[PDB]
RNA sequence: GUAUGUCAAAAGGGAAACAGCCCAGAACAAGAGUUAAGGUUCCAAAAUUAUUAUUAAGUGAAAUAAAGAAAGUUUUUAUA
RNA sequence: CAGGCUAAUUUGCGCAAGAGUGUACAAAAUGAGUGCGCGGUUUGGCACCUCGGCUUGACUAAUCCUCAUGGAUGCAGAAACUAUGUAGGGUACGACUGUUCGUCGAUUAAAAAGUUACAUGAGCUGGGUUAAAUACGUCGUGAGACAGUAUGGUU
RNA sequence: GUGCUGAAAGCAUAUAGGCACGAAAUUUACCUUAAGAUAUUUCUUAAAUAUACGUAAGAAAAUAUUACGUUAAUAGGCUUA
């Protein structure tokens, strides 16, 4: 028990993470070699991430029931990666109840209407478990068109230097070489 | 979803974050792109807001006989703009009639107040196509903000007519009267089909209900007569409501916008009619401040008997 | 224009093509032939 | 690809400019393929292209010559962008110097054409309208686009002209779509020679 | 039929794995009674007839290992998971020519 | 009818849901225990694990629609 | 009866091949006897389970009219034929019959079909079918009976 | 369905690539209802405001909705046309 003896506060705390869906994921990309290939996430294999994220499955003290997700703000969604012809032959259906009111609308389109935050909505909004937490968990993806948003000063940081900036990891490595000064 | 495709939380606002300036595409929805796919259709000018207040004939002096509707102007001001940078859209707010003060709260006393105008009976909003349909706030619109010959739209609301049932409210046939018929003379029969068509009553079913009471729109109406006296738009045909009820009147929509020089003739006769519209304005509006700052301190009262 | 389900050159001017295909359709097979409007065919329905 | 091997004999008065490498940012797409911008000035005009950047330009002056290459010969996209971007160049070249024309011949009883200003509808200032009278009961009227001349030595004859072939016979194209030739009288609009067989009857 | 029995006609990549296994699993305990055997000097009539008209793992054909005859099936193949106890009965063997 | 099994009278895991199919026979608990069928990006426990090829149609991905057509594409075997 | 499984059959369709007709010429039109299929509308098999009209819809597209369009020695024009897109709207009135179906009169741009418990009877109608009464014909020695006929018959 | 340019494939080709025409279907537009961000140099420190009561109505099964209540034409009466 005294694993869990102690100051749960920071784990259960938000933590505000950020990605771009055209800066190139050698982990979440299906090529790679040669470097210059290398493709951003597509849409699916970034919303698996993402939707890993909210659930906050990523921590130590995951459970299901209690909320420990965290902010996912997702960046450059009018440039979101798609393999094939799904921009202009997949199609999302929708339906009142009623008999002949079948609202159909492909990628290109619903694109257009709501940008692309919308179609990643919709894909990180299918990956989350079919419950109470679903509309807080989705909620919490901060997704936006182009580089700007009112989330860069809540972007997790280490030393100033935002996570994913140019010298973010040389930052921590240098604040935990402090850390062993002691008993 | 809760309404259309978007999955948005409905307390967000990132509008302001995804410019067209940043490379980005014109989105082909919000505001911007409404206005653009409505910019020929949506009128010039602003309207006027008129009183029904009966039908008669315009006899002509060859042999014409054409029905038309009197419309009354009460009093009609200009109120407010609307501006694009303050509210998304491009819109005229028009004021009719009277009202007393004791009758009118408090919210509506000091919106009145910051614009020198006495308060009003109604409201109501006419857009308009750009910032050159906008009218200085203060002026009165008489008839003559028409042409005779000029089409226009009517807005009211028509007349009430309580819970209806399926022959007066959607044109149900009924049933037979008197060939075995039992207690079904005006009913709506069937309500749908069984099992295979769902086992339930579809959304949408025509059914008895309320009727009137709505607001209904005749379009491409001619004006026979103006006179400014009087008050009165003679407009061809019939219009939604009884007498006495308030309309709504503006240029037609599926129509060409009058000539360019009738739009600045009248424009230019607001600048004659009431050359001070800014002067009174500011002067108003310098007044509310003082009150304003005199209700919050509690020293109200020493202005009311200054004098 | 016939369309048939086996499609094939009746002459040596009947050419083979796959036409209206785009980024939202397959498209069709066709016969084009400028010497005889005859020959001309497609296989598949819209 | 036969023709891509060619050289492209540049006569004289002919200067091709080859650009640099150039990504044009786009925010809808990850990555953009880098083109080259060639330029091909002359007496009668100069043209533009973006063609990708794996076609190399072996631009030699001396010679007077220019022949293309690619960096993978195996590769689909390649091939087809290989002799594309020659035939391209080649009409390019020979558009800047000699000119490109289209001849139409109106056939049929009644079909005349004029070369006059239009003010009303001019897109552009001074842009030439060619009128037809073609047996509609209204007008026809068209305007070239700016870069052509176009000019009739017959009523039943036109004659456009312009540095891009492209652009001449589309618009040569445009003016035919109102009168296609029949096969029984042989009425309508022909471009360049084209000929249409007709019944015995 | 309106009963559904949902059996896709093909294996996947794991039941083919599993099945590789299991065929490589019975030759070990033939092997095994072959051997011991032999080294005292003795045979079993059943172990001669398995060695002789049954073969390895190593020494069957893909389709050997994952289909079987039908003769009700326009090709006469079969996807072996459609067997009964598919899992623990020994087939390795169709006949010649199908 | 015959041979074999299950259900009937058998819960549990797998087959989306499932009397009869694939595994496996429930006396009660504990275990990051060891396995079967089955599976391992997310819903959802476990690989976005390695190797060599094919497909560009979302074909397909846990219920194979046919004959047939065709400068779709790959490979092999002849051949210029 | 309806639903379910099936699809021999059909007054439901498609594709493939091409004897033949088309003065000529296979594939403008036409298509013998056939083959490979779809579909679930007709008459059937099994036995898991024990009508028509009126009112008011919804849906399908294998299209009667209206819109765009290819082919047509057999597309001069007009009209029509065939085929490719397409189901937004319309598809009416009357006589006969209990009738859906069907026949006919006269208009019309056209007066096309199908599914939904062969939609809808705790929404209506009850003419058909339809227990007790009665007569007729036929069958039965008879009581009676009949996929018969006729008048009447608590919705 | 019909084109222009144009290669892979010296030709050809509206096939790749780059452009365009084109229908009672679709979308927009048009009309209504819902929606309720937002706006006012708007109001409120125990209120603003709303309801109740009374006279009613452009409203009406109840409810709701929109007015007026003496500094008042809301309904009735009276008078005149
Ligand atoms: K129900
Ligand atoms: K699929
Ligand atoms: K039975
Ligand atoms: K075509
Ligand atoms: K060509
Ligand atoms: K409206
Ligand atoms: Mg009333
Ligand atoms: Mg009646
Ligand atoms: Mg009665
Ligand atoms: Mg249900
Ligand atoms: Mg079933
Ligand atoms: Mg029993
Ligand atoms: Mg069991
Ligand atoms: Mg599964
Ligand atoms: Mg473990
Ligand atoms: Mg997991
Ligand atoms: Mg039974
Ligand atoms: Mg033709
Ligand atoms: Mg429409
Ligand atoms: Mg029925
Ligand atoms: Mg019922
Ligand atoms: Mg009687
Ligand atoms: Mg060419
Ligand atoms: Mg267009
Ligand atoms: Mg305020
Ligand atoms: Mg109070
Ligand atoms: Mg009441
Ligand atoms: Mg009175
Ligand atoms: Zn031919």
């Amino acid at each position: 028990m005294s694993q869990t003896v102690g100051a749960t506060r920071l784990a259960y705390s938000r933590v505000w993470h950020h990605i771009s869906a055209v800066t190139p994921h050698p982990t979440l990309s299906t090529i790679k070699a040669p470097s210059e290939a290398i493709t951003p996430p597509s849409l699916g294999r970034l919303a698996s991430r993402i939707a890993t994220i909210l659930m906050g499955k990523h921590k130590p003290i995951w459970d299901p029931s209690t909320d420990c997700g965290d902010y996912v703000v997702v960046t450059n969604c009018a440039g979101l990666y798609t393999t094939g012809h799904k921009k202009w032959r997949k199609t999302y259906y929708r339906h009142n109840t009623r008999p002949g009111s079948l609202q159909a609308i492909t990628m290109d389109a619903l694109m257009e209407k709501h940008g692309g935050a919308e179609v990643l909505r919709k894909a990180v909004s299918g990956m989350l478990p079919k419950n109470r937490l679903r509309d807080k968990r989705l909620a919490r993806l901060k997704a936006f068109e182009g580089d700007a948003h009112p989330y860069k000063e809540n972007l997790v940081r280490f030393g100033g230097k935002v996570v994913g900036a140019p010298g973010w990891e040389e930052a921590v490595k240098a604040i935990r070489e402090a850390d062993m000064e002691r008993l | 979803v809760k309404y259309g495709w978007s999955t948005l939380p409905k307390r967000s606002r990132p509008t302001r974050f995804n410019q067209v300036t940043q490379g980005l595409p014109a989105p082909t929805s919000g505001p911007a792109a409404a206005l653009k796919r409505r910019e020929k259709t949506t009128p010039l000018r602003t309207g006027v807001l008129a009183v029904k207040k009966g039908m008669t004939v315009f006899m002509g002096r060859t042999g014409a006989r054409i029905p038309c509707t009197v419309l009354q102007l009460d009093r009609v001001q200009v109120v407010a703009n609307k501006t694009r940078a303050k509210n998304g859209y491009w819109a005229v707010q028009v004021g009719l009639g009277e009202r007393r003060a004791e009758n009118v709260g408090a919210p509506q006393l000091g919106y009145y107040e910051a614009k020198g105008i006495p308060p009003k009976q109604t409201l109501a909003e006419f857009k308009v196509r750009n910032q050159d349909g906008l009218l200085p706030v203060g002026v009165q619109l008489f008839p003559d903000w028409f042409h005779v010959g000029q089409v226009v739209d009517v807005r009211g609301i028509t007349r009430g007519m309580g819970f209806a049932g399926g022959m007066k409210r959607h044109g149900f046939a009924g049933q037979e009267a008197s060939h075995g018929n039992s207690l079904n003379h005006r009913t709506i029969g069937s309500v749908g089909g069984s099992q295979g068509s769902g086992s339930r009553v579809l959304p949408g079913k025509k059914m008895p209900g309320r009727m009137g009471a709505q607001q209904h729109t005749v379009q491409n109406l001619p004006i026979l007569m103006v006179d400014n006296e009087l008050g009165i738009v003679v407009v061809k045909g019939a219009v939604a409501g009884h007498k006495g009820a308030v309309v709504k009147v503006q240029d037609a929509v599926k129509k060409a916008p009058p000539p360019e020089e009738f739009v600045e003739a009248t424009k230019q006769l607001l600048n004659e009619r009431f050359p001070d519209a800014e002067e009174k304005l500011q002067a108003a509006r310098k007044l509310h401040l003082e009150l304003k700052e005199a209700r919050r301190q509690g020293l109200i009262d020493s202005l009311i008997k200054n004098g | 224009m016939k369309v048939h389900s086996a499609i094939k050159k009746r002459c040596e001017h009947c050419k083979v093509v796959r036409r209206k295909a785009n980024k939202r359709q397959n498209g069709y097979l066709y016969i084009i032939c400028p010497a005889n409007p005859r020959h001309k065919q497609r296989q598949g329905y819209r | 690809s036969k023709l891509g091997r060619t050289p492209l004999s540049i006569p004289p008065g002919v200067e091709i400019t080859i650009g640099e490498p150039f990504v044009k940012r786009d925010m809808t797409q990850w990555k953009q393929q880098p083109k080259r911008k060639i330029t091909v000035q002359g007496p009668l005009g100069q043209l533009e292209m973006d063609i990708p950047d794996f076609i190399k330009i072996d631009h030699d002056a001396e010679a007077r010559r220019a022949t293309l290459s690619v960096a993978n010969r195996d590769e689909k996209e390649q091939r087809e962008m290989w002799g594309t971007t020659w035939a391209y160049l080649n009409r390019f070249i020979m558009g800047v110097s000699e000119g490109h024309t289209a001849v139409l011949r109106l056939v049929g009883i009644g079909y005349r054409a004029t070369i006059d200003t239009r003010p009303e509808k001019e897109e552009y200032p001074g842009q030439q309208f060619v009128c037809l009278k073609l047996g509609f009961s209204h007008p026809v009227e068209m305007g070239v686009p700016k870069g052509m001349k176009a000019s009739t030595p017959q009523p039943t004859r036109i004659l456009l002209e312009g540095i891009n072939r492209e652009q001449v016979m589309t618009f040569a194209a445009d003016i035919r779509r109102w009168r296609v030739p029949e096969p029984y009288k042989g009425k309508g609009i022909f471009v360049n020679g084209e000929t249409i067989k007709l019944k015995q009857k | 039929g309106g009963l559904l029995w949902k059996i896709p006609w093909r294996m996947s990549k794991f039941q083919k794995l599993r099945q590789r296994r299991r065929l490589r699993a019975v030759d070990n305990v033939v092997a095994t009674i072959e051997n011991a055997l032999a080294k005292k000097g003795e045979t079993v009539k059943a172990v001669e007839r398995w060695r002789a008209e049954m073969p390895t793992e190593a020494e069957m054909l893909p389709k050997d290992k994952y289909t079987i005859f039908d003769r009700k099936e326009k090709r006469y193949r079969k996807g072996i998971h459609k067997l009964p106890k598919w899992t623990r009965v020994s087939q390795r063997v169709n006949p010649p020519g199908y």
